RNA sequence: AUCAUUUUAAAAAAGCGUAAAAGCUUAAUAUUAGAUAAAUUAAUGUUAAAAAUUAAUUGAUACUUAAAUAAUCAUAGAUGAA
């Protein structure tokens, strides 16, 4: 047909979720039924996803811990932050806004240090 | 880096891989050394006759790295050898004139299975049925023949 | 902009917006696709 | 396919059920194209009046109905719901199936003849039918449906059957009449095609041909071509 | 007019100041058809614009059909005379510049035999938008 | 005379019941699968007339 | 080099043999691999002679997953194709 | 149904209260400094997780304004003991600035003065081609950040001029 | 019939994107070695086996 | 020409894209969570079964055929709403 000539760039507004992570540790009870599968999917998005938008030292794992109270998603960020989120009651959507509540701040911490943690504009167009 | 920038299909002679300028149009802008490349190709294909044209793929990467992979020759070329013709029908289905017998199909399928990575899961009926549909598109049929053919070296673009 | 009584969508990206009695089309790719109804 | 090949090889023997089943349906249909199913259908409805005009009904989503009668019989015109009418189409058997209409204690047989729809608006205008009575002639449409035969030698290879007529118009004089016609064209050839009189000779006693509608018994339905290679060799040479 | 001697004789016909007729449509030859839905003066260019697009449908390369697809029955009926510019009234009737077809309400313009249902609906909508007339498409399926 | 019945006829319909109410079937079945190694199948319908208790194929083998 | 299939310089040419020498599944190739379409006509007549082997069912199903996608992609074409252009036809193409 | 989600930060601690009559339902947020309450109709049902500090809402009333109710509620709480942030850049030859105590001096090929003066913001320079703004309200920020943008913005032909650090940029060929 | 008779169940699942990372090392994933009891009966990623280690 | 295979599924492709290549998206599809599938009519009195029920409607959702109703826009002249 016709050739586009206006190039709309959307690389700088790209904000993936697992990008400021250094590690991860899935925890599973075989007695959960809602807290197992939620952690199944996260472990894929940590490895099935793309490595550009992750750190270089990102290592995700999975362990079956019968001793735990509930299946968990432990995580560790760059600048020191560390948390755990049990999964017998939650959703995959309630988790992501927590990750934004960290990832939105680490920018406010690292930009002040001078670090450009942003992407080129030419990475993804519309 | 390890991310895949591009994939290219090629066609090469086994032991006469050489920096032909008619392959630098594809591998030139990617910064790949044709000389250092063709070395690792000819090294592997020393157990293969040099007259034969193969094909290869190249997952060219973002850092202009490469990882070459080898596949069997073109399935059509192999049949033109047995059939002793160079050019096949314009039409297909309507114009059916060529003939092979099964006893070579059972032998050229092993070629694909022994080498090609895609068919490692596959059986031989599966592979043999793949080419018959490729034969329907070409003017070819599968009919019993007692005789053998005599040698022929049909062309390839290289 | 160009006033088309009969509006029309050229590319899939074109979409409609209504500001009161006002109607128009806009595109995120080709800013020449946009229109108004008058 | 849906299971890996490595497991299918272990269960390649299982697929006899696949092919042994398709024997059953396609043979059953192929021999049941001819016969009306023995199942009574009924349509509750209401009489006509001069009050119920079209557009009055058509907001109520009812429909008019019309019946044409036969020798000595009067016509009948009725009212009914649209969704009854489309459901009557939605059977296989719509071209010929006998449908009743219960107004009260009365029942009126019929057949489908056709329907008219308002094309620009695309709602149902009327549903027209044809009366059926047992002891008197009655117009019906017997479609022709040709079976495949791998028993003839010319039909198998490079020849083409040609069905010039889709059906036949007849007159039936009895309760149960055949849905359609089924043919086994083995004995046919290029030399003789089938002709309507070859059908007229083979029908029940209650059926006759409506000569008012057809042209001549010497008319022909199924025609067979010659070979293709015998043309193709001559075409090139 | 008079059909006896078309080319030889000079022809005149009364304009018909209010002429309306409806003719009950029904298919005879084939399966699907197009039919008009309004009294109208059907020109010739209303046909010749979308004449090729029917051939691309009904006829195709390297395919032979014994039976017939299209049945047309259109013929001209109205001369449509007119006066010059600076001419007073009276002193006779005007002269010719065109010919047309006066069609009734329910007129089978076309009758088709096993032609693609999906394209004729795409055609007749575009047909009717150029012409701005109401036209319909009918098939034995929907009926 | 048997045409209509054979159309809908299937022997595999019995499976979901026998899988429940036959311990003789499973306990030896456990041995076939877990411990030792063959191309076991399980309930395999013999031309839509029987269902063999345990079988191996293509060898046309039966363990009833 | 008087070689018919030999890619490997080391190997020799596998020589022909009687057809009985080979596995059975070559025999299922010489027969005309039907569509699922003609195969029903076979079942309409119950021709005991022509009937599919077991492996035929998988290939027939892969005609059928692939024919459904042929219609869905046609119906879009028939409805959205400019009248200037042409459709592919669904009938035979008698040449000459 | 769309089941909207209410985030709560970690610094905040909350409670949920009802009558014995059960005809009234309301909720109470409480921090070291502030405190804030808001009710829920009889037609809004609610779910809570301490695991995530998130609350879920259904609405039998089918009011579409709730999607705005969220963003106010969410940002009004994160507006306590946290900033919002933004970053600005430029690329060009005869361009510069100078910074003196939340009073930014802009020189982008214009005859007139171009002072920017911030009432109750924070502005801290990280490089010649980069500056961050910080403030607790997001809506004043953009009005504060965009005034800088309107002096020069991205040319659609070259990415020369100012821009935000996260934005949709347009480009068009020119002088091949 | 296999799913009921299994004892030492070992639920597995993929984290594959595409085989390009494996094809371009001339590798691939085998299933002839340990032709397992089950592959993708309901969950089209799950695999079940007896072997506590499965490479 | 429209075959065939591997796949849980994936068109000798319904389209954009290339000097030709490459690259992008739909159809078809999976994992996880949320989540629609609700109301009925007519038949052989009671004996088959480690087992199997026909013809048919209305309605919620998506695809699809499409039409109708209602409002809004569809530029206006020359002494001044007109
Ligand atoms: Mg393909
Ligand atoms: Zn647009």
């Amino acid at each position: 047909g016709k050739k586009r000539r206006v190039q709309v760039f959307t690389g700088s507004m790209l904000q993936p979720l697992y990008r400021y992570l250094l590690s991860a540790k899935i925890g599973v009870n075989p007695l959960d039924l809602h807290g197992q599968n939620i952690a199944k999917q996260i472990f894929l998005k940590c490895k099935q996803a793309r490595p550009k938008y992750l750190q270089n030292d990102f290592n995700a794992t999975l362990v079956q811990d019968n001793e735990a109270p509930a299946s968990y998603f432990h995580a560790k960020f760059v600048n020191g932050y560390e948390q755990k989120w049990y999964l017998h009651k939650s959703t995959e959507e309630e988790i992501n806004r927590n990750l934004k509540y960290f990832n939105y701040q680490i920018e406010m911490e690292r930009n002040l240090q001078g670090h450009d943690d942003e992407y080129e504009d030419e990475e993804t167009q519309l | 880096m390890a991310e895949i920038k591009a994939i290219i299909n090629l066609r090469l002679l086994a032991g006469i891989a050489k920096p032909n300028p008619k392959m630098g149009q594809s591998l030139g802008p990617l910064g790949i050394n044709m000389m250092h490349f063709c070395k690792d190709f000819n090294a592997a294909t020393a157990h293969i006759r040099s007259d034969i044209p193969l094909r290869v793929q190249v997952a060219a990467k973002v850092d202009r790295s490469y990882s070459y992979i080898i596949k069997p020759p073109e399935t059509s070329w192999l049949i033109k050898k047995v059939i002793m013709k160079e050019k096949l029908t314009q039409y297909a289905g309507h114009v059916n004139l060529d003939y092979i017998d099964v006893r070579y199909v059972y032998e050229i399928a092993k070629i694909k299975k022994e080498i090609d990575i895609d068919f490692k899961r596959a059986t031989l009926e599966s592979i043999c049925n793949c080419i018959i549909g490729q034969c329907n598109s070409m003017g070819v049929n599968v009919s019993i023949i007692d005789e053998k053919p005599k040698p022929f070296n049909p062309k390839a673009k290289v | 902009m160009k006033i088309k009584s009969a509006l029309k969508k050229y590319c899939q990206h074109c979409y409609i917006v209504k500001r009161g009695k006002k109607v128009m089309i806009k595109c995120k790719i080709d800013p020449r696709h946009k229109q108004r109804q008058g | 396919t849906i299971v890996g090949s490595q497991f299918d090889a272990q269960t390649e023997h299982v697929n006899k059920l696949a092919l042994d089943l398709a024997n059953k349906k396609y043979r059953k249909m192929a021999l049941d194209q001819a016969v009306l199913r023995k199942e009574k259908v009924v349509v509750p409805a209401e009489f006509r009046t001069e009050k119920d005009s079209l557009i009055s009904l058509k907001k109520e989503l009812r429909s008019p109905v019309y019946i044409k009668g036969h020798t000595g019989i009067p016509d009948v015109d009725l009212i009914a719901d649209n969704r009854q009418v489309f459901s009557i189409r939605r059977r296989l058997q719509f071209q010929n199936q006998s449908f009743y209409f219960k107004v009260g204690n009365e029942e009126f047989r019929c057949t489908y003849d056709h329907i008219q729809i308002h094309p620009m608006e695309k709602w149902l205008v009327y549903s027209k039918y044809r009366r059926y009575v047992v002891g008197k002639p009655n117009s019906i449409f017997l479609p022709i449906n040709i079976l495949p035969t791998f028993q003839n030698n010319a039909i198998v290879r490079g020849s083409e059957i040609v069905q010039l007529l889709d059906g036949i118009w007849v007159n039936s004089y009895n309760d149960e009449y055949p849905h359609s016609i089924v043919i086994d064209p083995e004995n046919l050839s290029k030399i003789r095609p089938l002709r309507i009189g070859d059908i007229h000779n083979f029908l029940p006693d209650g059926v006759e041909i409506d000569k008012t509608k057809c042209l001549s018994l010497h008319q022909k339905v199924i025609k067979i071509t010659g070979d293709k290679e015998r043309k193709l060799d001559i075409a090139l040479q | 007019m008079r059909f006896k001697n078309l080319s030889n004789t000079k022809q005149v016909s009364f304009k018909l100041r209010n002429f309306k007729k409806t003719t009950k449509y029904r298919l005879v030859f084939g399966n699907s058809m197009i039919l008009l839905y309004k009294n109208a003066r059907f020109e010739s260019i209303y046909f010749e614009l979308f004449r090729k697009y029917i051939k691309v449908i009904s006829k195709k390369k390297n395919i032979n059909i014994n039976y017939r697809n299209c049945w047309i029955f259109l013929r001209m009926n109205t001369p449509l005379t007119k006066k010059s510019k600076n001419s007073r009234m009276g002193k006779g009737k005007g002269a010719l510049y065109r010919w047309l077809v006066r069609l009734p309400k329910h007129y089978k313009l076309l009758e088709f035999k096993n032609v693609n249902y999906y394209r004729l609906n795409f055609l007749t909508k575009k047909w009717s938008k150029r012409l701005s007339l109401p036209l319909a498409f009918v098939s034995k399926a929907n009926l | 005379a048997c045409q209509d019945a054979e159309a809908t006829w299937d022997a595999s319909r019995q499976i979901d019941s026998i899988m429940e109410n036959n311990k003789e079937w499973k306990s030896i079945g456990v041995l076939l699968q877990n411990r030792l190694e063959f191309n076991s199948i399980g309930l395999d319908n013999f031309e839509n007339l029987l269902l063999i208790d345990w079988a191996i194929m293509p060898q046309r083998v039966a363990i009833m | 080099s008087e070689d018919v299939i030999n890619i490997w310089k080391d190997r020799t040419d596998p020589e022909l043999n009687p057809i009985n020498t080979y596995p059975i599944w070559l025999s299922h190739l010489l027969l005309p691999q039907l569509r699922f379409e003609q195969v029903a006509e076979v079942y309409m007549a119950d021709e005991d002679l022509l009937k599919p082997h077991n492996r035929d069912m998988k290939r027939l199903i892969n005609q059928i997953r692939r024919f459904g996608i042929y219609e869905q992609n046609y119906t879009k074409l028939a409805k959205s194709l400019s009248l200037d252009f042409v459709l592919p036809a669904r009938q035979e193409k008698d040449l000459f | 149904m769309k089941r909207n989600i209410l985030f709560i930060p970690f610094n905040i601690s909350y409670s949920y209260i009802e009558k014995n009559n059960n005809t009234v339902k309301f909720l109470y947020l409480y921090n070291n400094d502030y405190f804030f309450s808001i009710n829920f109709n009889e037609k809004q049902s609610i779910v809570i997780n301490e695991d995530t500090n998130t609350i879920v809402v259904e609405t039998r009333n089918f009011n579409n304004k709730i999607n705005l109710f969220n963003n106010e509620f969410n940002k009004f709480i994160y507006s306590w003991d946290n900033f919002f942030f933004n970053k600005i850049k430029f690329t060009g030859k005869g361009f510069k600035w100078k910074k003196k105590e939340t009073n930014l001096f802009l020189f982008f090929n214009r005859a007139h003065k171009c002072f920017f003066i911030g009432n109750n913001i924070i502005l801290k320079r990280l490089s010649k081609s980069k500056v961050i703004l910080l403030k607790n309200n997001y809506n004043h920020l953009i009005h504060d950040s965009i005034l800088v943008r309107t002096i020069r913005s991205n040319n659609i032909f070259t990415k020369r001029g100012l821009r935000f650090s996260r934005q949709i940029i347009l480009k068009k060929k020119g002088k091949t | 019939i296999k799913s009921t008779l299994l004892i030492n169940n070992n639920y597995y699942f993929n984290y594959i994107t595409n085989g390009l990372d494996l094809k371009y090392d001339n590798t691939f994933q085998n299933f002839e070695l340990n032709t397992l009891s089950i592959k993708n009966y309901k969950n089209k990623n799950l695999i079940i086996s007896n072997n506590n280690q499965l490479d």
